[PDB]
RNA sequence: CUGAACAUUGAGCCUUGAUGUGUAGGAUAGGUGGGAGGCUUUGAAGUGUGGACGCCAGUCUGCAUGGAGCCGACCUUGAAAUACCACCCUUUAAUGUUUGAUGUUCUAA
RNA sequence: AGGCGUGAUGACGAGGCACUACGGUGCUGAAGCAACAAAUGCCC
RNA sequence: AAGGGUUCCUGUCCAACGUUAAUCGGGGCAGGGUGA
RNA sequence: AAGGACGUGCUAAUCUGCGAUAAGCGUCGGUAAGGUGAUAUGAACCGUUAUAACCGGCGAUUU
RNA sequence: GCCCGGAUAGCUCAGUCGGUAGAGCAGGGGAUUGAAAAUCCCCGUGUCCUUGGUUCGAUUCCGAGUCCGGGCACCA
RNA sequence: GCGGGAAUAGCUCAGUUGGUAGAGCACGACCUUGCCAAGGUCGGGGUCGCGAGUUCGAGUCUCGUUUCCCGCUCCA
């Protein structure tokens, strides 16, 4: 079922966002209030961060039921 | 007379110091001024009014005599005085080291 | 200064940060109108903002419009919050433990280690807390879920997931922008509320009328409060008068200099927000409960101060000022910086150190509590005035100005102590030899 | 008088200027060209939502 | 450390965890609870950099210790002024003898 | 010495006695103290201004009157016995060499006129000292009528009376007798007081005749008026 | 007139600060540093004429100065007076007394 | 100095020390003793200034 | 600085009286010149007083009586000689005094 | 000189009741008379 | 009182000075303080 | 008056100089691009060749 | 110990020109008296302080020695 | 041990270049008085301490000696 599914997949991917956050992005990424490591770079860990926010629209609309 | 000037130009008679030339920044009550980059030492400073403030070892103009100096004319660096027997009602400077007749 | 941050903007360093944040609030103001298979962020969005009367103010000053105008989740920026404040009590206890916080590079990566471990498991408890909760007091929730088993489950897992997601995006920003990132929500909020007010003034434009006049006045209003409320701010009243005089000479003579200004002439933006917000909330409590069914008598107490002082707007703004006034006199707590001061060893200059330097420092705190509490209320008041002939405000009012203040003048401290440093180190590491 | 005590300290008491307030300003226009921003791209990603779900 | 205790401050005010104002009252639309909204800040603070090609800034706050040397004394005890002492000594003699 | 007897004694009591009348009736009553049928001597006492007395400043000479003396005139000679102009020019009595010298020197003789020469006169001067009331010593000039001893002695063998001076410089020269006439007085008086004048000792003091005083024997005198130049003015 | 500006000389400097001089402005009287003019009389009418000061019993002391006991010759601070001006009406807030 | 002087008359000046002295003075040096209006190139002023006015009246009765 | 009158008293010139005694000189030698002499009628002398000595037989004279004539021995010794007439000083007296002393009285310094 | 009115229905007052930040402050208050013995002091 | 002249008290600092040590003191440092 | 006493600066002791017009004031001239004496030079400021400061004559103030 | 002096017939004492020692008072006798005092006369006893020396002969000259009387330091 | 004093009539006591050397009393002879006082007269006497030196002349001057005396060694 429609919401089952979202769920799954959505628990995968925040391990994938903490692996990211610990090597670029520095081992504070939740609340540190400060900071060490991004700015200097792009990197594979900004991608992780966009796509979570991208994809908390798409999960609503096809667990919509 | 004078020879001094808060802009003056100097070629420098100052031994490890020849060749050289800056601005007189400032000219002392103690027969001496402020050549620039000339008379830096490092200076072990203790921050006074003390904060972010750097201490370090810092580079801080010293100053030297104006007669451990030299002017430069325009055109060569020679010294044996600037004439000052022109007057116009006051005393004006020219050449008379080199003989260019300018201040 | 002004010549400072000109500087900055020049350099390439600056510029792809400014770039990226201009993105940054964009990602999160998508986000708010698309739904929740949990809650429903776009309904919870509009409701909010509506009316609602005495209820919607208290709740909308503390928020500052963060996800009050843009509402998703009901957890995340929480979270992280309250497990900053365990590691706090944890610091504390153990000195060797405080050391690694305060050294910046170290610091930061032990709390979001030790908050992401300790925000799984409280906000399991919160969520559980939250999902009851939501369904009772209406009757209804969602438009993509509907209360039961269904809306329980979904809600729970949701909150959690949004709350790790939002925890990683907030760190990725902070180092690529300028603005700490808990900021940048709060910010986004503002900008939620702008376009209604914007539709006002383009509609009065330029004709020559009341409505010319007004155009004129608000553009003028918006820059002044803002400059008011930053001349009082930085107000210092600052005494140096060296500890004796430890015989003489060198510069004008050696004596043990102590530089003593630690005043701040206002109250301070979140003092401010508190006291407004306490007493309103007894009041709004009582009227949902009312409605209900339930406590019915807290909420014809709040009904029965109508007959006294009138007006919704009367009883309301009297009591403001006064409550302004009366916090700041009283106590120094809920301001930190006030605290600290008095802890650390200091004498009060020409006074021996005993009972007369202790009553001395508290005056001087006395004074400076309630010259805040006097500044707010004047800018609040002017909008007042205005209004009466030039057209009814609506967002360029009083309780608004108190929400703008505290996120910016935060998101500026931070990018400046980061920014200034960051510069700094640049700089000096290329002289050594060192990218 | 306990009004005006405090008043009375206020005038001597402010000091410490923000002739700098330039900078304040220069901010605030920053500020302003992020919520331009916000609105914008609301509407691109709105737009996308349009054509699909409504 | 400095920051998270003005973070604590404004989450007490809260009075309620944050926003978290039941629905109802006089607009209708369910109701939630809220993130924890709010900021931070600084503050004296830190900062400067004599950057910016074309500014200048200061600093404010701080203090200082100074113990220098004291020296003079005993020196200064001893050429600041003088001890002479005459010192006042009587020796009575003892005669009577005979020696005729 | 004075007598209690009328004519001595009327004057005798009289302090300051023996005043100034002209020369008439001076002599005319001369003659009434006494009756004439007897010898007198009248003697004139001139007094001469010096107050010399027993010294070489007296005036002592001899002048010749053209009468006798009041006793009968007698020569007596004072000598050496080998003189020249005594002896041999005008002879004496006797040649004594110092037969004669003691009578004079003696003071008891019945001759009047006492003849000096020398038996020393160039060392003893005008002296009074150890002299004679009677007799006499030659002195530097013994004439004063004749300026020589040698004609002196003749002179005094004609009828010289040798006058010399007292106490008050009194020169006493015996003038004549009471048998004698006014006239006669006159012409006497007149000799002695010219005699004076004319010369004196230069050895000495000099003369003027102050008071002239005329006297006989047992009665006083009287005295008669005198100008001191001339008594024939007075 | 009743005086001249040169009798309103008698203030340079006023006394606000520390013991016995915060306290003994808060709870009575009124301090100031008072010249060294030796009057009492052209003190009371000083707050007169200039402020508006209202006041009691004016009160004047000698002060001889205190030691500065690092010689180099005499040493020492310079003699003042101290008065104790007295309150009776004004009540002022430090710095304002009157002037119109 | 100069011209500030030489424009100075009697009537006037009389009344325009007693500014100078008293409210302008007065306020200064003891607001400056205390740090609460300390600047000291202010006090070098007006002080070497009020004198110079006295000084013409007592030379020559002002300019 | 400091005066006037009057009283008393030595001594100098003197003026007027009475002794002026050494030794020798019979006795009467301050002294100096005249000088062998006085009887002038209440007058010296004489008779008596005082002073001089009695040293070789004496007299002098103040002063009273007294109209009433004596004695240096009219010697002679000595440095000087006596009566008596001038007249000196002392002893002494009175005058003229000159001078030094004290006193007294007074007031004018 | 000293006693008694009055000054004073007030102050002060043994001791208790409160809270506190532990510096201290607020809250309250009985009796308050009589007799005898005193000084080198006071009347003096 | 005389006399001293801030030596008082307050916080600090301890090289020299108190017959020691000396955190302390009347020492050094600078304040506050004598009100008719 | 000589000579002192006590004050007097941007502040703080003394030294220097000067007097409540108080390290000066005015006036006339000289002089001038640098200055605000020193221990302890600082802070704040001033002037920049022509108006400061420095030097002198004269005057003022001169407790 | 140190220097000086005296040492006499009963009692008290004289005693240098060395050569045979006397004076007094007691005492006895005679003169005086009536008898006595007093006063006069005469009387002897010293082997002249012991022992040597000078001498024809020393008490009397000399040298010691005794007893007694004179004058002189216990210690500075 | 030293420095200065004297030995003169029985007794007490003068003098002295060294010329014939003295007093008062006692004593001798008288006198007043019965007789003695008191009173009154008139006499004698010296190895001048002893022996020499000086010299015509010593006691002293001079020198030796015997006896009798004082003043000092305070001062050191």
């Amino acid at each position: 079922f429609l919401i089952v599914a979202i769920g799954l997949v959505g628990l995968i991917m925040l391990q994938q966002g903490k692996g990211a956050d610990m090597g670029a992005s520095f081992g504070a990424g939740a609340s540190a209030t400060l900071f060490g490591s991004s700015g200097s770079g792009n990197f594979m860990t900004r991608m992780t961060a966009l796509l979570a926010t991208l994809f908390f629209i798409i999960s609503l609309v096809l667990g919509n039921i | 007379a004078a020879k001094i000037r808060r802009d003056d130009e100097v070629i420098v008679l100052t031994g490890k110091d020849k060749g050289k030339r800056g601005k007189v920044k400032n000219v002392l009550s103690s027969g001496k001024v402020i050549v620039e980059g000339i008379n830096l030492v490092k200076k072990h400073q203790k921050p006074v009014p003390a904060l972010n403030q750097p201490g370090g070892i810092v580079e801080k103009e010293a100053a030297i005599q104006v007669s451990n100096v030299a002017i430069f004319n325009a055109a060569t660096g020679k010294a044996d005085r600037v004439g000052f027997r022109f007057e116009d009602g006051k005393k004006v400077r020219f050449f008379k080291s080199n003989s260019e007749t300018i201040k | 200064g002004l010549d400072f941050q000109s500087a900055k903007g020049g350099l390439g360093e600056l510029k792809r940060r400014l770039l990226f944040v201009i993105g940054a609030l964009i990602v999160f103001r998508i986000g708010s109108f698309i739904p929740i298979p949990g809650i429903d962020a776009a309904v919870l969005a509009k409701l909010l903002e509506q009316q609602r009367g005495t209820i919607i103010e208290m709740f909308n000053m503390f928020c500052g419009g963060a996800l009050s105008r843009a509402s998703i989740f009901a957890l995340g920026i929480m979270p992280y919050i309250s497990a900053s404040i365990i590691i706090q009590l944890l610091t504390v206890v153990h000195p060797t433990l405080a050391e690694i916080k305060k050294e910046g590079e170290s610091g930061r990566r032990k709390i979001s280690q030790y908050t992401r471990y300790g925000t799984l498991v409280l906000a399991i408890f919160q969520s559980i807390g939250i999902a009851t909760g939501l369904p009772n007091m209406p009757g209804m929730q969602g438009l993509v879920i509907n209360p039961g088993f269904a809306f329980y489950f979904t809600a729970v897992v949701s909150l959690v997931t949004g709350t790790m997601f939002l925890m990683w995006l907030g760190e990725q920003i902070t180092e690529r922008g300028i603005g700490n990132g808990i900021s940048i929500i709060i910010f986004a909020g503002i900008v939620a509320g702008l376009p209604p007010a914007i539709a006002h003034t383009i509609e009065q434009a330029r004709q020559g009328d009341l409505h010319f006049l007004v155009l004129l006045l608000v553009a003028v209003l918006v820059f002044a409060v803002t400059f008011f409320v930053v001349f009082v701010e930085r107000g210092q009243r600052r005494i140096v008068v060296n500890y004796a005089k430890r015989q003489q000479g060198r510069r004008v003579y050696a004596a043990q200099s102590t530089h003593l200004p630690l005043k701040v002439n206002m109250a301070g933006v979140i003092p401010a927000i508190f006291a407004s917000s306490i007493i309103l909330f007894p009041a709004t409590i009582a009227s949902w409960f009312g409605g209900g069914t339930g406590w019915n008598w807290l909420t014809t107490i709040s009904l029965y101060l109508q007959p006294g002082q009138p007006l919704y707007v009367l009883l309301y703004a009297s009591a403001i000022i006064f409550f302004c006034f009366f916090y700041t006199a009283l106590v120094f707590n809920p301001r930190e910086t006030a605290d600290n001061l008095k802890k650390s060893g200091a004498f009060v200059p020409g006074i021996r150190p005993g009972e007369q330097t202790a009553k001395y420092i508290d005056k001087v705190m006395t004074r400076l509590t309630l010259v805040g509490a006097l500044y707010i209320t004047f800018i609040c008041l002017i909008p007042e005035f205005m209004r009466d002939a030039m057209k009814v405000p609506f967002y360029f009012g009083g309780t608004s100005l108190l929400i703008v203040v505290v996120v910016i003048m935060d998101f500026m401290a931070q990018v400046q102590t980061l920014m200034m440093s960051s510069q700094y180190e640049s700089a000096l590491k290329k002289a050594n030899l060192k990218g | 008088e306990a009004r005006t005590e405090v008043r009375k300290v206020i005038w001597p008491t402010r000091q410490e200027t923000l002739h700098t307030t330039l900078i304040v300003a220069a901010v605030t226009a920053v500020m302003s060209l992020i919520l331009w921003g916000l609105d914008g791209i609301l509407v691109r990603l709105v737009s996308f939502i349009t054509g699909l779900r409504f | 450390a400095k920051k998270i205790w003005l973070a604590l401050a404004g989450l007490v005010l809260a009075f309620s965890a944050s926003c978290a104002q039941y629905e109802d009252g006089s607009s209708g639309e369910l109701e939630r609870q809220h993130t924890f909204a709010l900021h931070q800040r600084s503050i004296s603070g830190d900062g400067d950099s004599p950057h910016s090609y074309h500014s200048l800034p200061e600093g404010v706050k701080m203090t200082k210790y100074l113990q220098e040397q004291k020296l003079a004394v005993a020196a200064v005890a001893a050429q600041a002024d003088l001890e002479l002492f005459s010192t006042p000594v009587w020796i009575s003699q003892a005669q009577g003898i005979r020696a005729g | 010495m004075a007598k209690l007897t009328k004519r001595m004694r009327v004057i005798r009591e009289k302090v300051d006695a023996t005043k100034q009348y002209d020369i008439n009736e001076a002599i005319a009553l001369l003659k009434e103290l006494a009756t004439a049928k007897f010898v007198e001597s009248v003697d004139v006492a001139v007094n001469l201004g010096i107050d010399a007395r027993k010294s070489d400043q007296n005036v002592r000479g001899a002048t010749v009157l053209p009468h006798g003396t009041g006793r009968s005139v007698r020569v007596a000679v004072f000598t050496q016995g080998a003189n020249a102009e005594a002896a041999k020019a005008a002879g004496a009595e006797l040649v004594g060499m110092e037969d004669l010298a003691d009578q004079i020197k003696k003071g008891e003789m019945n001759f009047d006129v006492v003849i000096a020469s020398p038996d020393a006169m160039r060392v003893v001067g005008q002296l009074g000292q150890v002299l004679g009331p009677r007799g006499l010593m030659p002195n530097p000039k013994v004439g004063t009528v004749t300026p020589n001893v040698a004609e002196a002695v003749k002179n005094a063998k004609a009828g010289q009376v040798r006058y010399r001076n007292d106490k008050n410089g009194i020169i006493h020269t015996t003038i004549g007798k009471v048998d004698f006439d006014a006239d006669k007085l006159k012409e006497n008086l007149e000799a002695l007081l010219v005699a004076l004048k004319k010369a004196k000792p230069t050895q000495a003091k000099g003369v003027y005749i102050k008071k002239v005083s005329i006297s006989t024997t047992m009665g006083a005198g009287v005295a008669v008026d005198q100008a001191g130049l001339s008594a024939s003015v007075n | 007139m009743i005086r001249e500006e040169r009798l309103l000389k008698v203030l340079r400097a006023p006394h606000v600060s520390e013991k016995a001089s915060t306290a003994m402005e808060k709870s009575n009287t009124i301090v100031l540093k008072v010249a060294k003019d030796a009057t009492k009389a052209e003190i009371k009418a000083a707050v007169q004429k200039l402020f508006e000061v209202e006041v009691e019993v004016v009160n004047t002391l000698v002060v001889k100065g205190k030691v500065k006991r690092h010689g180099q010759r005499i040493g020492r601070r310079s003699d003042w007076k101290k008065a104790y001006v007295t309150l009776k009406e004004g009540q002022n807030l430090d710095f304002v007394g009157g002037a119109e | 100095m100069k011209a500030k002087e030489l424009r100075e008359k009697s009537v006037e000046e009389l009344n325009t020390e007693l500014l100078n002295l008293l409210r302008e003075q007065f306020n200064l040096r003891m607001q400056a003793a205390s740090g609460q209006l300390q600047q000291s190139h202010l006090l070098k002023q007006v002080r070497r200034d009020v004198a110079r006015v006295k000084t013409l009246l007592n030379e020559k009765a002002g300019a």
